[PDB]
């Protein structure tokens, strides 16, 4: 729907960390956020194992607030266009 | 010289990689007051940061466990096994890959005990699968390790970076003592890190909770049937079995803590070697495609 992807993307001006959190978790639909806590860590997926609640420390972390910096930053550098996901794809074949 | 992934300095971290090298009655617990008492310390790793009496006999640095440093980034690994080798049969039980390491490096040079290290496909591994995703894509400053540890009435300083191990080490009264002087004459700050390789806690823990539960088992078994019996009097059992509960009731709390400690360890792992891109990108997704990531977006723009 909007820019998610490349440098240009509004949020590569957005405060991540602050976007993504329970709150905005507990706005989404229950099979939503079923399917998206099928990609969280082991343990805070199977602390959360019909709204679902997450843990007050499942993305308030250490780590989930480096991701999401992280996340920006990598976005920032351009990481993630389809033409580097691309080349990405082309080395794990040189690598497999 | 292969390459392993870089890890974090966590006493958690170090505690769960050891138990993931097979080696089950150890644990890493940070040293915040250098004076606090440690019981039963099996050794020091010193981790130093921004900054700016040597054994030299060819055969004693191959007598003892003196491996040199020749993976790159197996810094932490390298600190706990010169720790963890250098102690005997009586107190812990190492892995089997770990007792099988030790016996293979016998009286081997300190160049060749840092190669079979390096090329133990268990611990490689193990350290590798501590490590963050960062570590990984960036495979494509850290902390200076340094071990301290009693051999025989001496104690002994390895450094996998150096030539020689310094032996400074000489006590009579007890080498935590020792160990204290030596660490207050080199030395809050973030250079710096100390952490005590101690046995598990939690055993200990259960254990004393197990005699304690017996002998307050045994106790309240004779005073109620002498209750039962209906001569003399019972005083000191009662006063027995209220200490005893006490004690109990003490060791119980203990027992929770670290259970609750081990816990955060787990997940704090659990979390650090998480790749959250996934996540990160099919939430935002999912926020567009509910029609209010545009509201949120609006209300966290980085100032500028």
């Amino acid at each position: 729907k909007i820019d998610l992807e490349t440098p240009d993307s509004i949020l590569a001006s957005t405060n991540l960390r602050a976007l993504l959190n329970k709150q905005t978790f507990s706005l989404l639909p229950p099979l939503y956020q079923y399917n998206l806590i099928q990609l969280l860590p082991s343990v805070d997926r199977e602390a959360s194992e019909e709204a679902i609640r997450l843990s007050a420390s499942c993305l308030n972390n250490e780590f989930f607030a480096r991701a999401c910096l992280e996340w920006r930053e990598r976005l920032s550098e351009g990481e993630f266009t389809p033409e580097n996901q691309l080349k990405l794809k082309t080395e794990a074949e040189r690598e497999k | 010289a292969d390459g392993w992934l870089e890890l974090e300095s966590d006493p958690g971290l170090f505690t769960l990689l050891l138990k993931d090298f097979g080696c089950h009655d150890v644990q890493v617990e940070e040293v915040y007051d250098l004076q606090k008492p440690i019981e039963s310390p099996y050794g020091f790793i010193f981790l130093f940061r921004w900054i700016e009496i040597f054994v030299k006999d060819e055969e004693a640095i191959s007598s003892i466990f003196f491996a040199q440093q020749v993976v790159p980034n197996s810094c932490a690994t390298h600190a706990l096994l010169s720790v963890l080798l250098n102690c005997n049969e009586n107190n812990l039980q190492l892995g089997d890959t770990l007792s099988r390491l030790k016996t293979h490096t016998k009286g081997m040079s300190p160049e060749n005990k840092g190669l079979a290290i390096g090329n133990t496909p268990e611990l490689a591994c193990a350290h590798n699968s501590h490590a963050m995703p960062q570590a990984r894509r960036r495979l494509e400053e850290a902390f200076h390790f340094v071990s301290f540890v009693p051999i025989n009435g001496q104690l002994f300083e390895l450094d996998g970076l150096k030539p020689y191990p310094m032996n400074h080490g000489g006590w009579e009264d007890d080498w935590t003592d020792k160990f204290r002087r030596v660490m207050a004459e080199r030395l809050q700050d973030i250079r710096f890190n100390l952490m005590a390789v101690v046995p598990d806690r939690r055993i200990a823990i259960t254990h004393k909770l197990k005699m304690l539960r017996t002998n307050q088992a045994i106790v309240s078994g004779t005073l109620q049937k002498l209750l039962k019996a209906g001569s003399g009097s019972a005083r000191d059992l009662q006063s027995l079995l209220k200490n005893l509960d006490t004690e109990i009731a003490i060791n119980e709390q203990h027992l929770a803590d670290e259970n609750d400690r081990r816990h955060m360890f787990k997940v704090d792992a659990s979390r650090r070697t998480h790749n959250y891109d996934k996540f990160i990108c099919t939430f935002l997704s999912m926020l567009a495609h509910q029609g209010v990531l545009g509201e949120l977006v609006s209300q966290h723009l980085l100032p500028s």
